[PDB]
């Protein structure tokens, strides 16, 4: 019984396709199939310049937009060999975890959820709204955010993110901890 | 009765007819299944009532979703496979159904006696004292068959 | 109790068997049986109910046969599960139960408990061996139905549902009709007959031992009970005495010969019925279960598949001891006297003749001539120059079997007036 | 019955009819009602427009529901696909009759209950049987392999607990040696509730009907997320309302058998008044099960075949044995109390440190 | 009296059923057919001499049911290997 | 019988199905991720009947197009789209979906109108889930028949008797 | 006996309920527009079924059935024995237990063996 777990459909994640190679009761094989979004990032950005790569950047990955941005940038920093001010990388860690954390919260929401049923996702989904309302302040926007701009990152950190940082510092390990 | 008694029974010959004849084991099976609950009903109107709720629960409620399952399992398209030298066997066939009734009818008609006892409705309570009374050993062979009936049918299913 | 032996080790061994390996589950399974039997002889004569399973003349006789059956083909086989033992066991019990009971339900009750092992005994999967199977189980779930309808009917015209009460008009004649046919099967009266011949090719030869002993006599047990009426017993014995000895001629697949052979005997058996007896069919089928338990023990010997008639020929060189047993055993079913043979049809035709049905017993004793053709187109074609084929020549086990259940069969030739005496029908 | 009054049939047809319109109109709002204590579980708001309060929402659903096409696609057998959600509807309708409520003659010069049988405990254990023919049958109709496949998973997982709600009722029944509904409801009157003497088979009794479709099994299954739930997938307009429809509609039967079985049907040390203390009960057992179908997983089909068939039927057969030695040496019923305390203490310890 | 004429009449349905039938589960299942009229028989005259009949009946159930079970268990093995379940197309051990 | 006649009967009817959206997702990239932002927890969503997790289009009508929708992608989602029954929207959520985004390309399939026909756009990459509540909201006034446009004209309801199905 | 009143009476509960089910099909088969397809026709998502119509299912469904019918006679016969339990004294319960030991040797064999293949 060589199945066909389509796109998406029907258990509803992704949109890969597995050809689950099944005895019947015994699990052999998946044979899988990708190629249902490849929207070709490699071609696309040979035509486009590099301020405008960095737009390009979070819309790959997106559970952690961050980690590409900051990866790039990094590639680029380095070839044509210019620093970055030491407040500039302070600031890109602060961001690069917080983008992390934002990142397991999702996976584990989503894996529960998966198989389990149905609670677990709305309090690890809860904390990732905040951390969300944390970023919004700073970048601008949620996801996708785009701040480096080689060399550093665009704006200050207004006075306000500091303060509501601290809220989101207090909670998080009893709330982890929920999870667990 | 005879009001009443006709829509019975007529149902029951009418229903035995239809698992019968048809095509496709499913719609077959299910005919028997309606077949059941009549019967049930014809147990209750004739003071067997447990009886009747046995006939419900065992033979049209466990056994007929076992047949169900071996149909599905192994499907069942055609209630009429293949073409083989079997086709003018049919008249004989239903010649001697008809004499097997004939027969048995002649019998029946041989005897005929009283319909007049009590039975207290069949209710469990006054059938458990026999059950358990006398019939104990009838019963404790009952339940060796079944024994024996599981053990072999998984010898027969999983190698093993 | 006889019942109790089988019972507890059957209900015990069945969670057991897990433990032990295959081989000592054949060794636990010999036991049991062994000790069965043992409790059989010491309370022989004392007729004990405690239910209704009834312990009588007939009982002691046939389980006694039943259980003797029951041993040998437990014996020979090599299994790959515990099971192929425990099956029969459970067999041997529902035959035990077929015999020592009177009541109807009971009756029903045993009837499927020595039928369904059997079903799933007749697969070592050889694919002759399914078609087989199916075969008789679909014929057998009929007679299911037919005897139950008899049943019924049955209960309709007595208050009894255990077997004895006057007997009525048309009714009770009806009901007794159907009741033959069920039971008729079993034991392979025609015109039912027609699974014999396919199931005993397909079967695995020591299956086909087991079934040629112990269903004969349970079946035949059950059937002495049935007041049976002298008509259709004549019937019977007509269409399975001449269809019997005639087809067995044109064919030429040994066990399948033996399958056409056991619907003849079965036929010859069937007189006895007519007044009744039991010392009649004790002895009878005391001399018949040897001679097939000795025949079909050295066919397996042979191989254990279908064997040619060719395959036959040259078993005395082979092993002379087992060749020459074969020999008396073929001719103790053929009847050429002194043998034990030649009582056990003698008695029950004598049984006929008191009765003084004649035509049927002439017919019979005709064909009954006839049946020399084939039964010497086995007894001598042992003698003749040795085959090439495959052939083995069993422990030492099997040869003391062999040999002294030809010696046995002989000795109740010449001296009928030992065992007669103390097959007593009531104790 | 041999005891009690009997209803004019007239009159047994409004009852009837009145439990069916009643139990639709239960169903529909009690939907919204689960939706919204699972909101607030889940720290958040259900429907609340669709005003006054959300009350409206359920007209809006149920309209919706219909006024869509109904489709039977090619590969379908015609018969069995408009039949299947009738069959699965009615077997789970009936039996909500049986179940008295309040005591007689107290419904307005009539009794509360549609029927009450001779043999209560055998026509509910049938019905229970019965539903799984809907589900099966379903799974052919659809004519797709795949919900087959699914809908065998399904009836297989049910019909293995069918056969522990047997043994469950025994143990009650022994002791109140009809089995009739009314006589259990006034043998608790007096002696106990039901719970106390057989707190063994209150436990199998309540999770094997909880095994019901009603979450923690779900390889039941339900289509999302798996080798999916079959039966439905291929219906589309009114057909697939009836089969969600049943599926609550016995969330709710079994919310009340469980009372009327085990604590009482509305007796009380309290105060008996006819209707209330019953859906009272009802409404404990109900908002039970929605913390339970919250707060835990989904089990596999592997573990739930091991649990009630390897598992839970030991137990039920173990009890039975017990409660029937003690009552055929015809001894004290304090004797079932000190090992029902046991158990509860054995299990208690167990879970909890 | 109606009923044990009806009886028979359903005897005589299984049969024509038994003989006509290419599934063989089919045949297994017009054999059913025929034990349920049975056990109506029974049943009827259990009406006439009180009582023992009923008991009669649910023995034969309980046999029924076991003939069942080891029946379509014998049917699944055979023809789970095999596709086609067609009866008359196993022909090789004949006379 | 087929469809509807009388204005007592339409009026509720469209009451009736206006205000019970029941959405079915095609999660598809990015865009998907904040698409479920939508339902859970501070945000809103599950006051239109949408509250029950619905995934099977059998069981659920308004399909949410979220994400970039590849070339290979298009028979898959096409036919998914079919085996809808009758009454069907298409709400089009996000630029990649809407138009092609910023990917234009041989790959990336440029405005989703092509596989389907679209009801009602919400932009943004992704637009933050508030603007999807805004959406369905179009949406519901778009069904009640109070569908008027700047030029003055008014879309039937139901638009997917706009493109054919086959 | 027992009353006929009430049979009669279930008997009409049936009528009802049937009733309002087939009513509320009627009403649900007439309403909502009618238009085909070619993949509403042609079944689910990913071949043309998706399972793509494979052949032969495991045993394991056929094994917890037949456990299920055998089981379920076991249950039948215990009923009789519940009811009135009283009446048949300490030999009562030797009986039952008896029975009762048999159908579980069978539960222990099946159970060692495997329900699981
Ligand atoms: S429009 Fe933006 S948010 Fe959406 S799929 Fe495209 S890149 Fe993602």
């Amino acid at each position: 019984m060589t199945l066909n777990v389509g796109p998406q459909h029907p258990s509803t994640h992704g949109v890969l396709r597995l050809m689950v190679t099944l005895s019947g009761e015994e699990v052999l094989e998946v044979v899988p199939h990708i190629g249902y979004l490849h929207t070709g990032f490699e071609k696309t950005m040979e035509h486009r310049t590099y301020l405008q790569n960095i737009t390009y950047t979070p819309r790959m990955d997106y559970l952690h937009s961050f980690a590409h941005d900051l990866a790039y940038a990094l590639a680029v920093e380095k070839l044509l060999g210019a620093v970055v001010p030491p407040r500039a990388e302070t600031i890109r860690v602060i961001l690069n975890e917080l983008s992390r954390l934002a990142s397991h919260l999702v996976f584990l929401g989503t894996g529960l959820l998966d198989l389990g049923a149905l609670t677990p996702f709305f309090y690890a989904f809860r904390e990732r709204e905040t951390i969300l309302d944390l970023f919004e302040w700073v970048t601008g926007q949620r996801f996708h955010h785009n701040y480096i701009r080689i060399g550093g990152v665009k704006e200050d950190l207004p006075e306000e993110f500091v303060p509501e940082l601290k809220k989101l510092l207090e909670v998080l390990p009893h709330r982890i901890d929920e999870y667990e | 009765m005879s009001l009443l008694e006709g829509l019975a029974l007529f149902l029951l010959l009418l229903s035995g007819v239809l698992v019968v004849t048809l095509r496709n084991a499913i719609h077959a099976a299910l005919a028997l299944i309606l077949n059941f609950l009549v019967l049930a009903g014809v147990y209750v109107a004739l003071d067997a009532r447990f009886l009747g709720f046995i006939q419900v629960i065992v033979y049209a409620g466990a056994i007929v979703v076992l047949f169900l399952f071996v149909i599905m399992l192994l499907f069942a398209a055609q209630g009429e496979i293949g073409f083989d030298p079997l086709v003018r066997s049919r008249p004989l066939a239903a010649l001697l159904a008809l004499g097997v009734a004939g027969i048995l009818a002649a019998g029946l008609w041989g005897l005929d006696l009283a319909f007049t006892q009590d039975l207290k409705g069949g209710l469990p309570q006054a059938l458990g004292p026999l059950l358990y009374g006398d019939w104990l050993f009838v019963l404790l062979a009952v339940g060796f068959l079944l024994m024996a009936a599981t053990v072999v049918a998984v010898a027969l299913v999983e190698p093993g | 109790m006889t019942l109790a032996i089988l019972a507890v080790f059957s209900v015990a061994l069945t969670l057991l068997g897990f433990v032990l390996p295959p081989q000592g589950v054949k060794r636990a399974t010999l036991l049991g049986l062994a000790l069965a039997l043992a409790s059989l002889l010491l309370t022989w004569g004392k007729p004990f109910a405690f239910g209704p399973y009834a312990v009588d003349g007939v009982s002691q006789v046939f389980t006694l046969l039943a259980l003797l059956g029951a041993l040998w083909t437990v014996g020979l086989v090599r299994s790959g599960r515990f099971e192929f033992y425990l099956l029969v066991l459970y067999a041997a019990l529902g035959m035990h139960l077929l015999a020592s009971t009177r009541h109807l339900l009971l009756m029903l009750v045993a009837l499927e408990a020595l039928s369904l092992p059997l079903y799933a005994l007749a697969t070592w999967r050889r694919g002759q061996g399914l078609e087989a199977a199916l075969k008789y189980f679909l014929l057998g779930a009929l007679a299911a139905a037919f005897f139950l309808y008899g049943a019924a009917l049955f209960y309709g015209a007595t208050g009894s549902l255990v077997l004895g009460a006057p007997g009525e008009g048309p009714l009770y004649a009806l009901a007794l009709g159907l009741l033959l046919v069920g039971l008729g099967f079993k034991a392979a009266l025609a015109p039912f007959h027609f699974w014999t011949p396919d199931v005993y090719q397909g079967s695995p030869t020591p299956v086909v031992l087991f079934m040629a002993t112990s269903v004969k006599a349970a079946a035949f047990a059950a059937l002495l009970r049935v007041a049976a009426p002298p008509e259709a017993l004549a019937l019977l014995v007509a269409l399975s005495v001449v269809v019997g000895n005639l087809a067995a001629l044109a064919q030429k697949e040994a066990k399948r010969l033996l399958a056409y052979s056991s619907i003849a005997h079965a036929g010859y058996m069937a007189l006895a019925l007519y007044t009744g007896n039991a010392q009649a069919l004790g002895f009878y089928l005391l001399t018949y279960v040897l001679a097939t338990g000795l025949a079909f023990a050295v066919l397996s010997q042979i191989s254990p598949d279908r064997v040619p008639l060719e395959a036959l020929r040259g078993l005395y060189r082979k092993d002379p001891l087992l060749g020459l047993a074969f020999l008396v055993a073929m001719l103790s079913l053929l009847g050429l006297p002194p043998l034990a043979g030649f009582w056990g049809k003698y008695l029950a035709f004598a049984e006929a003749a008191r009765a003084g049905a004649w035509g049927v017993l002439v017919l019979a004793l005709v064909t009954s001539a006839v049946s020399a053709y084939y039964y010497l187109g086995l007894g001598l074609a042992v003698f003749a120059r040795p085959e090439e084929t495959p052939f083995r020549p069993g422990p030492p086990w099997a040869r003391a079997a062999v040999v002294a259940a030809g010696v046995l069969l002989l000795a109740l030739g010449l001296l009928p007036g030992l065992v007669l005496p103390a097959l007593a029908a009531g104790g | 019955t041999w005891s009690y009054p009997v209803d004019p049939y007239w009159m047994v047809a409004l009852k009837a009819l009145l439990v069916v319109v009643g139990l639709l109109t239960a169903f529909a709002f009690m939907t919204l009602i689960e939706r919204r204590l699972l909101a607030r579980f889940q720290v958040r708001m259900g429907p609340n427009r669709v005003g006054p309060f959300g009350l409206l929402q359920p007209l809006a659903d149920a309209i919706k529901s219909i006024f869509k096409e109904d489709i039977v696609v090619a590969q379908a057998d015609r018969f069995l696909f408009v039949l299947a959600p009738l069959i699965s509807v009615v077997f789970a309708l009936l039996a909500f009759g049986l179940i008295p409520f309040g005591p007689p003659g107290s419904f307005f010069g009539y009794q509360p209950w549609v029927i009450n049988l001779d043999l209560g405990i055998l026509y509910l254990f049938a019905v229970s049987e019965l539903a799984v023919y809907g589900i099966f049958l379903s799974g052919w109709a659809s004519g797709s392999k795949y919900s087959l496949l699914g809908s065998l998973r399904s009836s297989a997982s049910l019909i293995s607990y069918e056969l522990g709600l047997g043994l469950a009722l025994l143990a009650p029944v022994l002791l109140v040696g009809s089995l009739n509904l009314n006589d259990i409801v006034n043998w608790q009157k007096e002696h106990g509730w039901l719970f106390l003497y057989a707190f063994p088979a209150f436990l199998v009794y309540l999770i094997a009907s909880m095994a019901e479709a009603a979450r923690t099994p779900f390889d039941l299954p339900e289509a999302e997320q798996e080798l999916v739930g079959g039966y439905h997938t291929e219906y589309s307009s009114i057909k697939w309302a009836l089969f969600q429809m049943a599926e609550y509609i016995h969330f709710i039967t079994a919310s009340a058998l469980i009372p009327t079985l085990f604590l009482g049907g509305w007796t009380m040390p309290v105060l008996e008044v006819p209707y209330l203390w019953m859906f009272l009960k009802i409404a404990f057992f109900l908002f039970f099960f929605i913390w339970i179908r919250a707060t835990w997983f989904r089990l596999r089909y592997d573990q739930l075949l091991r649990f009630g068939w390897g598992f839970l039927f030991p137990l039920a057969l173990l009890w039975f044995l017990v409660t029937a030695l003690v009552v055929a040496l015809d001894l004290p019923r304090t004797y079932l109390l000190y090992l029902s305390a046991l158990s509860f203490l054995v299990l208690l310890g167990a879970v909890l440190y | 009296m109606s009923y044990l004429l009806t009886s028979a009449l359903l005897f005589a349905l299984g049969v024509y059923g038994v003989l006509t039938r290419r599934t063989a589960i089919l045949v297994f299942l017009s054999i059913e057919l025929m034990l349920n009229a049975a056990n109506l028989s029974l049943v009827g005259f259990a009406r006439a001499y009180g009582l023992d009949g009923q008991v009669a009946a649910l023995m034969v159930i309980a046999v029924a049911a076991a003939e069942v079970a080891v029946g379509l268990g014998l049917i699944v093995a055979i023809f789970r290997h095999r596709e086609s379940t067609a009866v008359d197309d196993l022909s090789e051990l004949r006379g | 019988r087929e469809g509807i006649l009388f204005t007592t009967l339409e009026k509720l009817v469209a009451w009736g199905r206006s205000n019970s959206l029941w959405p079915a997702t095609f999660g598809l990239a990015c865009c998907a991720i904040e698409m479920m932002a939508s339902t859970d927890a501070r945000n809103d969503l599950a006051r239109f009947g949408s509250e029950v997790f619905r995934a099977s289009p059998r069981q659920a009508d308004v399909m949410i197009v979220a994400g970039r929708l590849s070339k290979k992608m298009a028979p898959v989602m096409r036919r998914v789209w079919e085996q809808m029954p009758d009454p069907k929207w298409v709400i089009s959520m996000g630029a990649c979906a809407s138009s092609g985004g910023m990917f234009n390309n041989y790959a990336i399939v440029q405005n989703v109108d092509s596989v389907v026909p679209v009801d009602v756009y919400v932009p943004g990459c992704p637009p933050r889930p508030e603007a999807l509540i805004y959406a369905v909201m179009q949406l519901q006034k778009k069904v009640r028949g109070q569908a008027y446009n700047e030029r003055g004209e008014r879309l039937p309801p139901v638009a997917a008797w706009k493109r054919t199905r086959g | 006996m027992a009353p006929i009143q009430e049979y009669v009476g279930t008997l009409i509960y049936v009528g009802v309920a049937l009733f309002i089910g087939v009513a509320a099909l009627l009403v649900g088969a007439l309403l909502g527009p009618k238009k085909p397809g070619r993949a509403k026709l042609m079944p689910y998502e990913s071949g043309n079924d998706p399972a793509g119509e494979v052949k032969r299912f495991p045993v394991h469904f056929y094994v917890v059935a037949m456990l299920f019918i055998l089981f379920d006679v076991e249950v039948a016969f215990l009923w009789p024995y519940a009811v009135s339990a009283g009446g048949l004294g300490l030999y009562g319960f030797l009986g039952v237990l008896a029975f009762t030991l048999l159908l579980f040797v069978g539960f222990l064999y099946e159970w060692w063996k495997g329900v699981m293949r």
